[PDB]
RNA sequence: UAGGCCCAGGCGACUGUUUAGCAAAAACACAGGUCUCUGCGAAGCCGUAAGGCGAAGUAUAGGGGCUGACGCCUGCCCGGUG
RNA sequence: CUACCCAUGUCCAGGGUGAAGUUCAGGUAACACUGAAUGGAGGCCCGAACCCACGCACGUUGAAAAGUGCGGGGAUGAGGUG
């Protein structure tokens, strides 16, 4: 039974990541919404 | 062996002006061959093999649209 | 000719194949190929736009002179190799002044005749000279269109064109569909028809054969979902239930002339195609 | 540890693919056949546009529709619709 | 995760059958062919690893939110997999 979770640390990153979500309007957004709620982990 | 002659194209009308340049206008078109001058029209005749008859078949039919046909 | 394999089994029951008699080398020059990656009929965004295609073996672009351009420089026929881009088979020649280039080999030529490719040069296959000094009635492959950009009409194996008188700027062409064309005087052409005319009776014989040369399985429309085709749902085995057959994007696809109407190059086209 | 076999028919020519988790097939695919469009900035397709795939190909090539090895064959109707 | 595609790697114990071609002979008008030797083709055969999921039984607040046991199919390819 191969579950849907397969743990990677490079694929994460670059899907996740805080410099991926820093380089887009939308992910901008994201942060900045993560920020406002006050969340103590902005990205991954 | 040259079923049509250039005089033939002469005589049709078919030499400048306005008049001969609708004539071969027309005919050209009637014949599927396309628009020339009088020598590349004789050239064209003479590589599409036409027959002389339905030739003047056409020669007569664009006459008389030209009449109101 | 045409090698036949013997029934072994169901799958090679009616195969066949060609054999390669005019191939007389196996090893491709070195320094005339380039990178190429083929790319599964997806565009730049990653899309599929063009069905049945993907897979294969991979292969190598070899360079072709499709100008021809070296002049009053007499080459010499080399090899003749298998290009497994084209259809044809290509030769390579050796300019007498140090020089390698491939071109679409036409039939009859074989290892060691000469090549000229001027204005100058004799009606002969292999050679190539603009049209206005080409008489009338030989057969010519390898068009080109604008002066000065290389030949892109008749070229696949087998294929020949013809040319049919001259007049002030333009030559009278009959192309290989039958269709008659003018053609501007100054382009270039290539004396001869392509060889390898018996590409066209070989048999494939297997689905994997064609699976290995980057071809994919078709869907016939009649059996997907109504939501994927105007041809969909229905009884089981129903016919089309529509006035006409349609292509999968709702257009007919019977008869329905698609050439453009203001097209401009109408003006050239003296005689359209027939059959 | 290690093939039950034989005699008759229907379907599909064959190896293959398919409803992850109630359906493995006679369904799909296929090699072959046929019709049709396309003269090159091709036709078609994605995108509002640039930009692309088709293709670093050129009618013995490319797209679309139907049929589906091989053998014997495919009759009559153009009033209606396209 | 799953569907398809792109680039680059990697895996498939063992045994069968014997295409083309070639060489000999016989053979024929040489041919058609016949018979030996060589040769090693194949979406070929049997069968482990590996992949799949045809039958039955059990389980059904399970060992498991899709399994186990005994049999089954492919297994050099339209392969499997990182
Ligand atoms: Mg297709
Ligand atoms: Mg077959
Ligand atoms: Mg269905
Ligand atoms: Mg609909
Ligand atoms: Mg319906
Ligand atoms: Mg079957
Ligand atoms: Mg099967
Ligand atoms: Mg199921
Ligand atoms: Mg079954
Ligand atoms: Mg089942
Ligand atoms: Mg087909
Ligand atoms: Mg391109
Ligand atoms: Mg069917
Ligand atoms: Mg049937
Ligand atoms: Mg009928
Ligand atoms: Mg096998
Ligand atoms: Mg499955
Ligand atoms: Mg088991
Ligand atoms: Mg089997």
């Amino acid at each position: 039974m191969k579950r849907t979770f397969q743990p990677n640390n490079r694929k994460r990153s670059k899907v996740h990541g805080f410099r991926s979500r820093m380089s887009s309007k939308n992910g901008r957004l994201v942060l900045a919404r993560r920020r406002r709620k006050g969340r103590k982990v902005l990205s991954a | 062996e040259e079923e049509i002659t250039f005089a033939e194209l002469i005589e049709a009308g078919l030499v400048g002006g306005e008049m001969a340049r609708r004539r071969r206008q027309r005919l050209g078109e009637e014949l599927k061959i396309g628009y020339a001058n009088g020598r590349q029209f004789h050239k064209r005749l003479k590589v599409f093999r036409i027959s002389r008859d339905a030739f003047y078949a056409a020669l007569a039919q664009v006459m008389r649209e030209e009449a109101g046909d | 000719a045409i090698k036949k394999y013997k029934p072994t089994s169901n799958g090679r029951r009616g195969m066949t194949t060609s054999d390669f008699a005019e191939i007389t080398t196996d090893k491709p020059e070195k320094s005339l190929l380039a990178p190429l990656h083929k790319k599964g009929g997806r565009n730049n965004q990653g899309k599929l736009t063009v069905r049945h295609q993907g897979g294969g073996h991979k292969r190598q672009y070899r360079v072709i002179d499709f100008k021809r351009d070296k002049d009053g420089i007499p080459g010499r026929v080399a090899t003749v190799e298998y290009d497994p881009n084209r259809s044809a088979n290509i030769a390579l020649i050796n300019y007498a002044d140090g020089e390698k280039r491939y071109i679409l080999a036409p039939k009859g030529i074989q290892v060691g005749t000469e090549i000229m490719s001027g204005p100058e040069a004799d009606i002969k296959v292999g050679n190539a000279l603009p049209l206005i000094n080409i008489p009338v009635g030989t057969v010519v492959h390898n068009i080109e269109l604008k002066p000065g950009k290389g030949g892109q009409l008749v070229r696949s194996a087998g294929t020949s064109a013809q040319v049919l008188g001259k007049e002030g700027k333009y030559v009278l062409v009959r192309l290989n569909s039958g269709e008659v064309r003018m053609i501007l005087s100054a382009c270039r052409a290539s004396i001869g028809q392509v060889g390898n005319e018996q590409h066209e009776l070989i048999n494939i014989g297997k689905a994997g054969r064609s699976r290995w040369k980057g071809i994919r399985p078709t869907v016939r429309g009649s059996v997907m979902n109504p939501n994927d085709h105007p041809h969909g749902g229905g009884e089981g085995r129903a016919p089309i239930g529509r006035k006409s057959p349609m292509s999968p994007w709702g257009k007919p696809t019977l008869g329905f002339k698609t050439r453009k109407k203001k097209n401009k190059s109408d003006k050239f086209i003296v005689r359209r195609r027939k059959n």
